[PDB]
């Protein structure tokens, strides 16, 4: 529910192996990033990190913010959180993005590279209609209810 | 280190703005000297 | 670097021509300390006590004594940085636009990079100059739309737990009501041992027309201003009452001491524009540059600002 | 939720007045405090503090703790809580205590009584009483000076 | 009349002391967020496509490719700057996302924006989304703040 883990850690970490060892919720970011990427921050509502997000408009005396969410209302993708000011960075829907992705925690074991994926109403992955979302690996469980998975999203599909 | 002065001579950007902040600083510094304000 | 960089170069020779900031009159010269902090926060400790109970009779034998209390509050200010990026001509490309009385492309309003700084880092100042004054940040002339602030971020005219007072509408016009409103806030106001301090009064042109009246049949040598400085006179123990106005309120009236004991300004060394190193360049003649400022640093005791908002229908 | 409010204050405190400054949620022990009172403290389990707590037992693998309760599982009340040990000092119901409590969401002189919650109630088996009305903290937060001494007879 | 600069002079100074609501003119080109790794293009202009939903134009082949105000399914992006005395229109492409002012058919923030067949947003395929009410200049000019994202059914 955090980019940095709450609860402070009683070991020292094991710098040894290089293998695997980038499967955590801290990692930000993409694994393939271009330096002319479109990068943007948005005020946010609740914890849209690693999470599909839509544009939340208020009553008027503030501006809008960026929620988690999908669907027809899918603006972008959210792939950093300052949580000191609260700004969401979240790369357009037009930019391509690869990355790891909060995946639903339902029928998670059926996902397998090459399946088509697509946002839910809480901006999480799911298997398969109008987003080019396609998994890389399979579900990597960090909690029980915590899933996530490397996909590709390049656009909005007809 | 200030911009008002002339002999000041910026090596580096970083040095630059710090005579930019002691500028501001010596200006508003001048300005309560300056401030007569009216009372009544 | 000013041989190297020319936008070092300009910058240096015109921030001299930028005017000081307008909120500088509201504050005394003690009130006002830098600190140096782009982003982050702040905090301070402070230490209060309090009488839990009637103190207890000492006769004959006793166990049980009434107890003093103490409590601990802990004060944190916030900071942030925000950005602003124009547009503007390249230092080569000036030349092919230099006219008879003027320099840019007036038909796709393009300006050379000095007098575009300028003008941006005034308009700058102007918002910094509203934040501090009034705690929000918009560009809508309605106020909407505000840009959502880091808690532990207020101005003189939003700060809570102070003396609130509100005017009827019918006594828009009313000077007498609107005198009795701020008598009353007068009254509720704790200045308690910082009381001999100067005194400050803001008010919008609106208020300050009906103040220079004469005071009301109609009497001699005495204005509506006068009495009020009498008025606040009384609780400062005689001391300083400047009164300025500022376009910027409306239908407001601030009252506050300038004692740097109860109200402090601790705003960031870089609060005030500054450029940006980064300089957007491209095959045409058009640049971009960034500036930079920072806003928050306000801390104010409570119960020690009076606000009067006289309603308009 | 907390006995120290978790949310750093904006604006620093005015204190220059003497009267009715006691009425607030980090006030910590008694009223009136005897020196020759007997002090507990136990393991926490929730957020008991100014509340009626009760023992509550685990698995065996572990020692017992205290949590809010009442009725006929009382043990005494909760006046302190240290937040980096979870550690909360009770004061048993075999000796008498008095001091703010939460209350149930009254007038002086009123008879009352622990619910499950470990909240005052208005009135059976435990002696409290009332000596002040209700002093709204917070929507949902509701204090009260009350003196407890002892148990009732049923 | 439609231009971005008026041709008409004006009679007095301005007043440079408020800060508020001053940038609500149809002089305002480009975009209220403006990215260093936009793409953009400028194209032959064929009519006055300002601040319009611009489409390819084809001719006879004799001369290039020009760019019309339009929309549609012909949509190829948006203008947001012209250059009269080239007649170069900058045009954006729909591939990349646009946040600005554009004309608005003759309305809250929330409604979805598609482009009509003369390169004006109107309420509902679903191409921008309205950031804030119509604002009047003239009698038939209606300009919204407007995120271009696209498109998507």
């Amino acid at each position: 529910l955090m980019k940095n883990p709450q609860q402070d850690s009683g070991l020292l970490s094991n710098s040894i192996d290089f293998r695997d060892q980038n499967l955590i919720f801290s990692n930000s970011g993409g694994v393939c990033t271009s330096s002319k990427d479109k990068i943007e921050n948005y005020p946010a509502k609740g914890y849209p990190y690693k999470r599909g997000v839509k544009l939340s408009f208020g009553d008027g005396t503030t501006e809008l913010e960026v929620e988690a969410g999908g669907g027809d209302d899918l603006y972008g993708v959210c792939s950093d959180i300052d949580e000191f000011s609260g700004m969401a960075t979240v790369i357009p829907i037009t930019n391509n993005f690869t990355g790891y992705l909060t995946l639903k925690k339902d029928g998670q074991n059926g996902v397998n590279p090459g399946d088509k994926l697509n946002f839910n109403q809480h901006g999480e992955l799911e298997k398969v209609k109008s987003v080019n979302a396609i998994a890389l690996s399979k579900a990597h469980k960090l909690t029980e209810d915590l899933f996530i998975v490397l996909a590709s999203v390049f656009g909005n599909r007809a | 280190a200030s911009l008002l002065d002339s002999n000041f001579v910026p090596i580096n950007f970083t040095e630059f703005v710090q005579a930019i902040s002691n500028t501001y600083k010596q200006r508003r510094i001048q300005f309560y000297e300056n401030l007569k304000r009216h009372k009544r | 670097l000013f041989d190297e960089n020319y936008y070092a170069k300009a910058v240096a020779n015109i921030i001299g021509e930028v005017k000081d900031p307008i909120m500088y009159k509201w504050f005394s010269p003690d009130q006002i300390e830098d600190v140096d902090l782009q982003m982050g926060y702040q905090k301070t400790v402070k230490w209060d006590a309090f009488l839990n109970a009637n103190p207890t009779t000492i006769a004959n034998e006793v166990n049980t004594i009434s107890t003093i209390g103490f409590s601990s509050e802990v004060v944190r200010l916030n900071y942030l940085k925000l950005q602003y990026k124009f547009r503007h001509l390249k230092q080569t490309s000036e030349k092919f636009y230099t006219s008879d009385s003027y320099i840019g492309d007036i038909n796709n309003n393009l300006l050379p990079f000095a007098q575009a700084y300028k003008l941006a880092s005034s308009e700058i100042i102007k918002l910094i100059n509203h934040f501090v004054l009034t705690g929000t940040v918009s560009i809508q002339k309605d106020g909407k739309n505000q840009k959502r602030l880091l808690p532990n971020m207020y101005g003189l005219l939003n700060m809570p737990e102070q003396i609130k007072e509100e005017v009827a509408s019918g006594d828009k016009d009313k000077m007498d009501k609107i005198f009795e409103k701020i008598e009353a806030g007068l009254s509720k106001l704790e200045l308690g041992d910082e009381f001999s301090t100067p005194m400050m009064v803001i008010v919008d042109p609106a208020t300050s027309l009906k103040l220079v009246k004469p005071y009301a049949a109609a009497s001699s040598c005495e204005k509506w201003e006068d009495v009020l400085i009498q008025t606040i006179k009384a609780i400062n123990n005689r001391e300083d009452v400047y009164i300025e106005t500022s376009n910027l309120l409306k239908h407001k009236i601030l009252i506050y001491p300038l004692n740097s004991e109860l109200i402090k300004f601790k705003p960031s060394k870089y609060m005030l524009p500054t450029p940006n190193e980064q300089v957007d360049k491209d095959s045409t003649d058009v640049a971009h540059s960034y500036i930079d400022f920072v806003l928050g640093g306000l801390l104010a005791t409570r119960k020690t600002i009076l606000q009067v908002n006289i309603k308009q229908s």
